[PDB]
C-alpha cells in the first residue's frame, strides 16, 4: 500500500496511510529518489499517521512523496559470503564488489535469548597484556568493554586484541564501526587484506565488516550497530560457532539515539538525553552473549563524554559487561601506556576460585600499594618526601615501579612509538609483579621498569642504564 | 460495537498505549490487547487511557482491542513459586512446566499498620562474620547494601541465601527462613550464574527468583519488585518468615522514570518523577515483623543501591537511606586492598544490635566493636609502647573480618574465629599469615571439634568450661602454626 | 573559615585527629599515674 | 646546625606555601567550571518541568 | 451535591460537578469504596471542574464514579476522647478501638492567629539535656527545631524530650508520625502504655496520638501536620491549659507537596520543590504557636537532605523558630551523643537580662574555647600537638573535655549505649562547665567527662579509671 | 513622602531574600518564563528599582533624604551567590557579618576587611 | 578609589585636545548617584560646560531604575551619537560603555521574558549575536574611527 | 572542487567553537532538548561530517585531498570540555597550544606532551 | 598539585641516580 509524507523535521519523518498502515520496526521505500532511501517506523501518531526515522539524509523530500511498505523490517544478507565484505546500515555492500549473494536473510531487529538459553561456562581469556591479565582479566565468550575518553587510547587498545586475539583463534570475527572515523575504516580494511585474515580472491576470510561511520546521519548510526550484531548472531544460532565481535564505538548507538528522541517528541531525561537510554541499550546488549549453541566474545569500544563516567551513557554499559578496561587520561598523559587504571578496572572472573590463590593474592597486592601510594599525595604535595615516615618511603617507592612496570610496549604502536611489541605470558607477569612486592628489585631504579615485557627484561634494561658512567 | 468494557488504540509509541473507550476501566487495572500483551492503565484522562505496555509493542498497531481484566494488577503467591523461576507478572521462565498457585496476591496492597506490627526480636543470620557480629540483621529489619559497582553487594546477599541451609534442612519450624531474589535491570548471563550457583549449593529448594532484565520493558521492571513482596507477603501474614532482595532499587528508578516521562508526566531531580521517594517508601514499608495475633511471621528485606563515583549524598541513595532502619556501606577503597566484603565498620550501622545478636554473638562482638572502634581513631600512622600492640590487634581483627565466596559460617563457627584474635592468639603472629590460619583452623574444629561447637548451641553461649576448652585448643595450635 | 582542614575530611583531618588521639592518650597514662600517686 | 635547620625550614614551608598556591590555583579553576555546570543543569531542569505542563 | 470523577493521574484526581461547585479545601466522600476515601479540592480548572488531592490509594477508581461534597474542609475528632488513641489523617480511628466519640469537631484547615493575639512572655524552660539547657535552652511556650541529617539522632532526641517533659508537665502533649517509619510508631505506641502516660483500662491518658506514615500517599503525608497541629489547638484554645506538639518529621510535610506539584500544574521551583514553599510552610507554622489565650510548646524534628542545612526546605524553617538544636554527623562519628553543635544550636532567650549573667558568660565562655579549638586545629595539622605552646597545648586539652562533657545518656537510648539514662539538673550545667573553664580540672583525663550526668559523676568515673590501670 | 518635604527617612528591608522567594512563587504560579534558581528574568531589577529610590535630594528638591538598609541572608558565607551579588552590586558598600567573629566573642561580628562605606566616608563628623 | 573617573575624563580631554575628536559616555544600568557625581566632576573639570558651547562630552543614561528593555539599548543610543562624529563630521571619537555587563544581563533578562530556552549559565540564547551586531558598529571607517573604552565587571571573578 | 578534480586544498574553520554558539542559538530558538554547556544532542554531529569530507582520494577518484584544519577555543585550558573533547575525537591528532609558554615567550608555543599527529608521522620526508 | 609531582619526580630522580651508582661500582 502507499503512503503519502506529511511532515519532515530532519531524520524524522511522517508517512500517512489510506489502508494498511504499517506496523512498528518495518522499513519503508521511499520512492522518486535515486538512491535508495529507507524509513524505519517508530510510532504510530493516529490518525492513519506514523512517525518513522530515515535511514539516510532527508534532503530533497517533498510533502507528499509516495513511500511504499515492505512488509517487514531492514532485512539484510547473513552468511559465508558476509566474511570479507564491508556492509551499511541497510545490507548493501560499500566495497564495490557486487551484491552479496547468500541463500537466506535477516532482519537486524529480534528478541534476545530467552533464560533457559544462557550458558554458565566461564572460563578465562588470555590477552598478553600486564594491567589486563593480573587485575581484571577478560574472558572466553563473555562480554569486554574499553572505556575511555577522547585520544586515551580505544582504538589502538581494540587493533592489539584483534591482531593477538582474533589473528589466533580458529573461528569468524566480526567488526562493527559504529560512528566513528571513515579512515580508520580504510586503514583497517586494507591492513587485514595485508595479513591475510582477509582475501579478495579467495574465499577464506575470518572477518565481516560492518560500517555506519560518523559522516552518516542519526538514523544510520543509531541502527548500525544492529546490523552488524545481526550478523554475529548468524554465525552464533544457525552454525554453532565461536565468534568475535569488534563493536568501535559503541557509544555512538546512543548517542544516535539521542539525536533522535529530541524529534520523536519525548520528554527529555538527565544531561538531555532520550528517557529510554537504559531500554533501547538493554534489547540491544542482551542480544549480544553467549548462548547454549554458539558463542560471542564481544569487544566493545565506550566512549567517555568530557572525561565524566558518571554520565548516563557510560554509566549504565557497566552492567552489561563481565570486564571492564577504564583508561585513563592522567595515566596516558605520565606516559604509562596502556592507561588502564588499576584502581577503577573491574572483572567478574577475578575470584581465587577461577584464576587461583596465588593470582588473587598478588593482584590484591598491587592494588593495594598503589592505594596506599594515592593516599599519601597530599602530603608529599605541601610537606614532601622527607616529612614522610621511613617505612612509607618504602611503599612509595615500589608503587612507582609498579606503575611503570604496568606499563608495555605494543605490536600496533610500533609504527609511531619505536619500540618493538611485548606479549608477557600469564605466570610470567604474576611472577613480576610478585618479586617486586616482596622487594626483590628496590635496589634497582624505576625507569627500568617504565616500557618492558617481562621483569628479566627490565633487569636487563638496568644494566643498560648502569653503563652511563 | 462496545465503549464501555473495550477500547481502541489512538496512539502507540515508546510502549505507551492512549486508547479511546475503555470508560468502566479502573485506575491500575490490567487489560489485555489485542495481540495477546497485557498492559496496566495508569493513567485516566476525559479523553483517553494512558496504558503502559508489558513487552514489546511491536505487535500493538492503530485500532487494536483492548479488552478489560476487570481487576487490580496481581501476581500468583504461594509455596509452589519455591524453586522456579519466574518474570514480573509471575510466569515461568525456566522450561519446567507451568506452576500451579493456589492465590493470587494483589501488587500493590498498604503495608501493616501500627497495631500489627511488634518490635523485632529472633535473628537473621547472613552467615558472614562482619555482618552478624557489627551490624546485627533482625528479622523484619530493612537493611540496606549500599555501595559502588563491582563492591561485593549482590555477593552479600547471595551468601545470605545459602546460610539459611542450616535452619531450613533442620526440624525446627520458626527458625527457617524461605528467600527471594529479585533482579531488575542486570542481564539475564549474570541471572544464569546465580541461579546456577545457588542450585549447585541446594539452594533453590527453597528461593524464588523474579528476573526483571534489561530486555524487558520499563513496566516490567517498574513492578518486578512489588510483585516480589506480594509473593513475600503469604509467607508472612501466615505465621512463616521470609527474606526479599530487591537487587537493585536504582535500576527500578531508572524504569519508573521511562515509564514515567513517556506518560508526559512532568520531571523533577534529575529527571525523576515527584514521588521516587513513595515508590521506595511503600516498598519497604511492607517489610515488617507481625506480631502473635495477627500470624507472628514476618519480612525481612535486603534493597540494593548503585551510588556514582562513592556519592551517597545523591539524589536517590539519599531517599532510601532514611527509609532503611540501616544501612551497610560498601567501598571500592577497602575492596581494591583486599578487604572483602569491603564492609566500612564505622560507617554501617544496624540500629537494633541487642535481640538480633545471640547472646553467645554479643560476648565476643561487643568487645571487637569496642577495639575496632579506638583502633580507628589511632590508624593513619604506620613511639608510645602502651598502645603499639592496640595498633597490632586492629590489624589482626580486620584480616578474621575478610570472608570468601559462597561459604557462610555458623553463628557459633564465627565465635570461634573471633575468640582467637580477641583474646590475643594472633598478636605475635604476622598480619599475612592470619588467612591461612583461620582456613585450617575453621576446618579443623569443625571436623574433629563437634561437641564444643553444639555446646555453644545449646548453652546459648560461651560457658566456664567451653571458653577453658577454647584456651587450651588455640594454644596449641598456635604453637603448631609457628614451629 | 576557622577549621576548614578538618571539615574536609583528607588526609591532613584525618592525620590531624590521629595526632591529637595521640597526644591526649599519654597525657592520659601520665595523668592516671597521676591519680595513682594522690590516692597512694 | 642551628642555623642550618631555621635555612631550611624557611625554604622548606616557603615550598609548602608556593605548592599549596598552585593547588588552590587549580581547584579554583575546577571549581568555577563546575558552578556554571550545576547553574546550567538546574535551570534545564526547570525549563524541562514547564515543558511538560 | 454529586459530583462525578473525570480523570485519574496518581495522587491527583478530577471531579467535575454539574451544578453545585465546592469551595477550595473541602473534604469529598468517594461512594463506592470499601475504605474511606477522601479528596480534597486544591484548584479550581474551570467549566465546572475542580482538581482534588487524595488522601489515600487512588487504585480502583474509575471515570464517572459518583463523588458527594461534605459541605465543609476535612473535620476530625477532638477532645479528651483523643488522648490516648491513633487516628488516620482524615480523623478516622487506626489502633482497633471502636469509634471516638466526640461531642464537638473541628476543621484541619483554619486562619492563623493574628498580629494582636500573639504574646511576648519569654521564659525558660529546663528540659535535663546539658548541651540543650546551657547553649541553646528552649522556650516555655516557644517553638522548637530538631535539625538533623540521615541517622543523626533526630528520633533518639525527641523521644527523650516526651519522656522527659511529659511526665514533668502536668497538662497534655500530642505526637505526630508526619512521613517516618511506622516501626517508630509501634515502638512510641507500646513504651507510653509502660511508662503509663496512655492508660488502657481508665480514662487518665496524657498523650494524644495522630499518624499518617512513609506507608501512605503524599496527599496523606501533605495533611497530617495539618491534623496533628488542629488537636493541639483544641486543648490550646476551648481549654485554658498548656500543652505540648511533637512532630517527626516535618520535612515530609514540604516533600509531599513537591510530589504532587508537577500534577497540579506547576513550574518547578529550585532545588525540585515546588514554588509554593514559604507560603505553603507560612499557613502552617505560625498556627503551631502561643496564642494569649493557651499555650503551644512545640517540638518539630527537620529532616536535612544529605546533611545540606542550605537546601530550601530545612533553611525556610529556620526563620519559624525560636530554639534550634542543629544535629551534625562529623559529631555524630565520634561518639558524642547527642550530636549536637555547639557553634550552630542558639535560642532568642540566651541572653544576660532574661537567663541571668552567670547563665550567659558561661555558655558564651564555652562557645569562645571550642570556636577558637577550630582555629588551633588547623596549626596542629601540619607542626603537630608536640610543636604548640604551654598556652596552646591547655585551650586544646580544656576543649576536648569541654567536647566530651557535652554528651550524656539517654533513659530512652539505654539498649544503644548500654549505660543507664541521666537527668542533670540547671544549676549544675551553668557550675558544671564553669570549673572546666577555670581550670580546675586539668589534672583529670578527659575520658571520665565522657558519657556522664553532673561534673560530680566527673570525678567519680576518674576514681575508677585509676584504681582499674 | 518625608524625602519630599524636606525631611529625612531610614528604611530597612528584612529581608530581601525572602521577597525574592516571594516574587520567584507569584511569577511561576503565572506560568510566565523561569530563570536563573527559577527565579524569574528580572531578578535584579526587583530590587534595583526598590534600592534606587533611596537618594539624597538636593535643596532645589526639598533637601530630604531617604536611607536603605537592605537585608540578605548568604548561605555558608557565600558572598558570590546569586541575589546577594545582585543586591551587593546595587548598594553603596556592605557590611559582611561572619558567623566565626560571632563566636569568637566579636560582637557585632562586623568583618572589618570586607565591609565597606564608599559614599559615607564624606558624611561624616571630623571629630570622628 | 582608583581614579577611574580621573582617567575617563583626562582621555576625553587629551584626545579632544590632541586629535579634535568629541567624546560620549554611556550610562548602562548603574547606579543614578554616580551618573551625579560624574556630571557635576565633569562640570567643575571642563569637559562640560554650561555656560558655553565648548562641551567635549555627550551623555546618555539608562540606570537600574528603568526597565530591562529600557537598559538593552542604551548602549545603543549612546553608540548612534558617536557614530554621528564618526560618519558625518569625520572625527576620532571616544566612547564610554558603564557597565558593558549590564548591557550583557538586561540583553538576558529581556530574552527570559520573551520566553526563550536559557543558554549556559543562564544567559540567553543570542549571546554572541546580540554582543557582535554592536561591537562591530565600533570600528574604524574610511571616514573616522570610534575607539570605545568599556568597563567590566567579571562576575565571581571569574573569566570564564 | 580541488579534492574531487586531482588538486590538494588546505581548508581552515576558524573558528568551530564560535560556530557551535552559533548553531546552540539556532537549537535553543527552535526548542529543542540541551544537554552538557546548553549545547544541543546533535553539536557533535555538526562538527563530524563537516570534517570527514576533508580526505585523501586514491588515484581512482583523481588523486586529490583537502586538508582541515578546525580551531578550537578551551576556556582556561580546560581540554576535557564538552566541544573540545568532540572535535578531539573526530580529528586526526591535535595541536595544544599553552597560554604560560606564550605569555613567557616561547612563540610558537605547542604543548610537545599533549600535542600528537597520528598520520602525519607516516606522510613526513625523512630528513626531517 | 604541579609542584607536588615535581619535588617527587626530583628525589626519586636523585635516588635513582645514586642507585645506578651502587649499581655501576658493584658492576665493576
Ligand atoms: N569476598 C570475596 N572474595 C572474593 N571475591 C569477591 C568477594 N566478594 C566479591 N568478589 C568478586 O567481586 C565481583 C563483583 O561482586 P558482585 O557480583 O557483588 O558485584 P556488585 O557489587 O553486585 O555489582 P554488579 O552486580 O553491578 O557487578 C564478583 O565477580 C566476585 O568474584
Ligand atoms: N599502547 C599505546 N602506547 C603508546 N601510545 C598509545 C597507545 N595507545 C594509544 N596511544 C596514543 O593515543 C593516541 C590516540 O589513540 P586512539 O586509540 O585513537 O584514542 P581514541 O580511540 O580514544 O580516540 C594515539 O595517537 C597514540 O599515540
Ligand atoms: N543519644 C544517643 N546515644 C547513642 N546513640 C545514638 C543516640 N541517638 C542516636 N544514636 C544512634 O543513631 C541511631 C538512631 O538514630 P535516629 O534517632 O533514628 O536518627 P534519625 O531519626 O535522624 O534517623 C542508632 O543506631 C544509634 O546508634
Ligand atoms: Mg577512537
Ligand atoms: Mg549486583
Ligand atoms: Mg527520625
Amino acid at each position: 500500500t502507499t503512503g503519502r509524507i506529511v511532515a519532515v523535521i530532519g531524520a524524522v519523518v511522517d508517512v500517512q496511510f489510506d489502508e494498511g498502515l504499517p506496523p512498528i520496526l518495518n522499513a519503508l521505500e521511499v520512492q522518486g529518489r535515486e538512491t535508495r532511501l529507507v524509513l524505519e517506523v517508530a510510532q504510530h501518531l493516529g490518525e492513519s499517521t506514523v512517525r518513522t526515522i530515515a535511514m539516510d539524509g532527508t534532503e530533497g523530500l517533498v510533502r507528499g512523496q509516495k513511500v511504499l511498505d515492505s512488509g517487514a523490517p531492514i532485512r539484510i544478507p547473513v552468511g559465508p559470503e558476509t566474511l570479507g565484505r564491508i556492509m551499511n546500515v541497510i545490507g548493501e555492500p560499500i566495497d564495490e564488489r557486487g551484491p552479496i549473494k547468500t541463500k537466506q536473510f535477516a532482519a537486524i531487529h529480534a528478541e534476545a535469548p530467552e533464560f533457559v538459553e544462557m550458558s554458565v561456562e566461564q572460563e578465562i581469556l588470555v590477552t598478553g597484556i600486564k594491567v589486563v591479565d593480573l587485575l581484571a582479566p577478560y574472558a572466553k565468550g563473555g562480554k569486554i568493554g574499553l572505556f575511555g575518553g577522547a585520544g586515551v587510547g580505544k582504538t589502538v587498545l581494540i587493533m592489539e586484541l584483534i591482531n593477538n586475539v582474533a589473528k589466533a583463534h580458529g573461528g569468524y570475527s566480526v567488526f562493527a564501526g559504529v560512528g566513528e572515523r571513515t579512515r580508520e575504516g580504510n586503514d583497517l580494511y586494507h591492513e587485514m587484506i595485508e595479513s591475510g585474515v582477509i582475501n579478495l580472491k579467495d574465499a577464506t576470510s575470518k572477518v565481516a565488516l560492518v560500517y555506519g561511520q560518523m559522516n552518516e546521519p542519526p538514523g544510520a548510526r543509531a541502527r548500525v550497530a544492529l546490523t552488524g550484531l545481526t550478523v554475529a548472531e548468524y554465525f552464533r544460532d544457525q552454525e554453532g560457532q565461536d565468534v568475535l565481535l569488534f563493536i568501535d564505538n559503541i557509544f555512538r548507538f546512543t548517542q544516535a539515539g539521542s539525536e533522535v528522541s529530541a524529534l520523536l517528541g519525548r520528554i527529555p531525561s538527565a544531561v538531555g538525553y532520550q528517557p529510554t537510554l537504559a531500554t533501547d541499550m538493554g534489547t540491544m546488549q542482551e542480544r549480544i552473549t553467549t548462548t547454549k549453541k554458539g558463542s560471542i566474545t564481544s569487544v566493545q569500544a565506550i566512549y567517555v563524554p568530557a572525561d565524566d563516567l558518571t554520565d548516563p551513557a557510560p554509566a549504565t554499559t557497566f552492567a552489561h559487561l563481565d570486564a571492564t578496561t577504564v583508561l585513563s587520561r592522567a595515566i596516558a598523559e605520565l606516559g604509562i601506556y596502556p592507561a588502564v587504571d588499576p584502581l577503577d578496572s573491574t572483572s567478574r572472573i577475578m575470584d581465587p576460585n577461577i584464576v587461583g590463590s596465588e593470582h588473587y593474592d598478588v593482584a590484591r597486592g598491587v592494588q593495594k600499594i598503589l592505594q596506599d601510594y594515592k593516599s599519601l599525595q597530599d602530603i608529599i604535595a605541601i610537606l614532601g618526601m622527607d616529612e614522610l615516615s621511613e617505612e612509607d618511603k618504602l611503599t612509595v617507592s615500589r608503587a612507582r615501579k609498579i606503575q611503570r612496570f604496568l606499563s608495555q610496549p605494543f605490536q600496533v604502536a610500533e609504527v609511531f612509538t619505536g619500540h618493538l611489541g611485548k606479549l608477557v605470558p600469564l605466570k610470567e607477569t604474576i611472577k613480576g609483579f610478585q618479586q617486586i612486592l616482596a622487594g626483590e628489585y628496590d635496589h634497582l631504579p624505576e625507569q627500568a621498569f617504565y616500557m618492558v615485557g617481562p621483569i628479566e627484561e627490565a633487569v636487563a634494561k638496568a644494566d643498560k642504564l648502569a653503563e652511563e658512567h | 460495537v462496545d465503549l464501555e468494557e473495550t477500547g481502541r488504540v489512538l496512539s502507540i509509541g515508546d510502549g505507551i498505549a492512549r486508547v479511546h473507550g475503555l470508560r468502566n476501566v479502573q485506575a491500575e487495572e490490567m487489560v489485555e490487547f489485542s495481540s495477546g500483551l497485557k498492559g496496566m492503565s495508569l493513567n485516566l484522562e476525559p479523553d483517553n487511557v494512558g496504558v503502559v505496555v508489558f513487552g514489546n509493542d511491536k505487535l500493538i498497531k492503530e485500532g487494536d482491542i483492548v479488552k478489560r481484566t476487570g481487576a487490580i494488577v496481581d501476581v500468583p503467591v504461594g509455596e509452589e513459586l519455591l524453586g522456579r523461576v519466574v518474570d514480573a507478572l509471575g510466569n515461568a521462565i525456566d522450561g519446567k512446566g507451568p506452576i500451579g498457585s493456589k492465590a493470587r496476591r494483589r501488587v500493590g496492597l498498604k503495608a501493616p499498620g501500627i497495631i500489627p506490627r511488634i518490635s523485632v526480636r529472633e535473628p537473621m543470620q547472613t552467615g558472614i562474620k562482619a555482618v552478624d557480629s557489627l551490624v546485627p540483621i533482625g528479622r523484619g529489619q530493612r537493611e540496606l547494601i549500599i555501595g559502588d559497582r563491582q563492591t561485593g553487594k549482590t555477593s552479600i546477599a547471595i551468601d545470605t541465601i545459602i546460610n539459611q541451609k542450616r535452619f531450613n534442612d533442620g526440624t525446627d519450624e520458626k527458625k527457617k527462613l524461605y528467600c527471594i531474589y529479585v533482579a531488575i535491570g542486570q542481564k539475564r548471563s549474570t541471572v544464569a550464574q546465580l541461579v546456577k550457583r545457588l542450585t549447585d549449593a541446594d539452594a533453590m529448594k527453597y528461593t524464588i527468583v523474579v528476573s526483571a532484565t534489561a530486555s524487558d520493558a520499563a513496566p516490567l521492571q517498574y513492578l518486578a519488585p512489588y510483585s516480589g513482596c506480594s509473593m513475600g507477603e503469604y509467607f508472612r501474614d501466615n505465621g512463616k518468615h521470609a527474606l526479599i532482595i530487591y537487587d537493585d532499587l536504582s535500576k527500578q528508578a531508572v524504569a519508573y522514570r521511562q515509564m514515567s516521562l513517556l506518560l508526559r508526566r512532568p520531571p523533577g531531580r534529575e529527571a525523576y518523577p515527584g514521588d521516587v521517594f513513595y515508590l521506595h517508601s511503600r516498598l519497604l514499608e511492607r517489610a515488617a515483623k507481625m506480631n502473635d495475633a495477627f500470624g507472628g511471621g514476618s519480612l525481612t528485606a535486603l534493597p540494593v543501591i548503585e551510588t556514582q563515583a562513592g556519592d551517597v549524598s545523591a539524589y536517590i541513595p539519599t531517599n532510601v537511606i532514611s527509609i532503611t532502619d540501616g544501612q551497610i556501606f560498601l567501598e571500592t577503597e577497602l575492596f581494591y586492598k583486599g578487604i572483602r566484603p569491603a564492609i566500612n565498620v564505622g560507617l554501617s550501622v544496624s540500629r537494633v544490635g541487642s535481640a538480633a545478636q545471640t547472646r553467645a554473638m554479643k560476648q565476643v562482638a561487643g568487645t571487637m566493636k569496642l577495639e575496632l572502634a579506638q583502633y580507628r581513631e589511632v590508624a593513619a600512622f604506620a613511639l608510645d609502647a602502651a598502645t603499639q600492640q592496640l595498633l597490632s590487634r586492629g590489624v589482626r581483627l580486620t584480616e578474621l573480618l575478610k570472608q570468601g565466596q559462597y561459604s557462610p559460617m555458623a553463628i557459633e563457627e564465627q565465635v570461634a574465629v573471633i575468640y582467637a584474635g580477641v583474646r590475643g592468639y594472633l598478636d605475635k603472629l604476622e598480619p599475612s599469615k592470619i588467612t591461612k590460619f583461620e582456613n585450617a583452623f575453621l576446618s579443623h574444629v569443625i571436623s574433629q571439634h563437634q561437641a564444643l561447637l553444639g555446646k555453644i548451641r545449646t548453652d546459648g553461649k560461651i560457658s566456664e568450661e567451653s571458653d577453658a576448652k577454647l584456651k587450651e585448643i588455640v594454644t596449641n595450635f598456635l604453637a603448631g602454626f609457628e614451629a | 573559615s576557622a577549621g576548614a582542614v578538618r571539615d574536609a575530611g583528607g588526609a591532613f583531618g584525618k592525620r590531624e585527629q590521629a595526632e591529637e588521639e595521640r597526644y591526649f592518650r599519654a597525657r592520659a597514662a601520665e595523668q592516671l599515674a597521676a591519680l595513682k600517686k594522690h590516692h597512694e | 646546625s642551628t642555623t642550618s635547620e631555621q635555612s631550611a625550614r624557611m625554604t622548606a614551608m616557603d615550598n609548602a606555601s608556593k605548592n599549596a598556591s598552585e593547588m588552590i590555583d587549580k581547584l579554583t579553576l575546577t571549581f568555577n567550571r563546575t558552578r556554571q555546570a550545576v547553574i546550567t543543569k538546574e535551570l534545564i531542569e526547570i525549563i524541562s518541568g514547564a515543558a511538560a505542563l
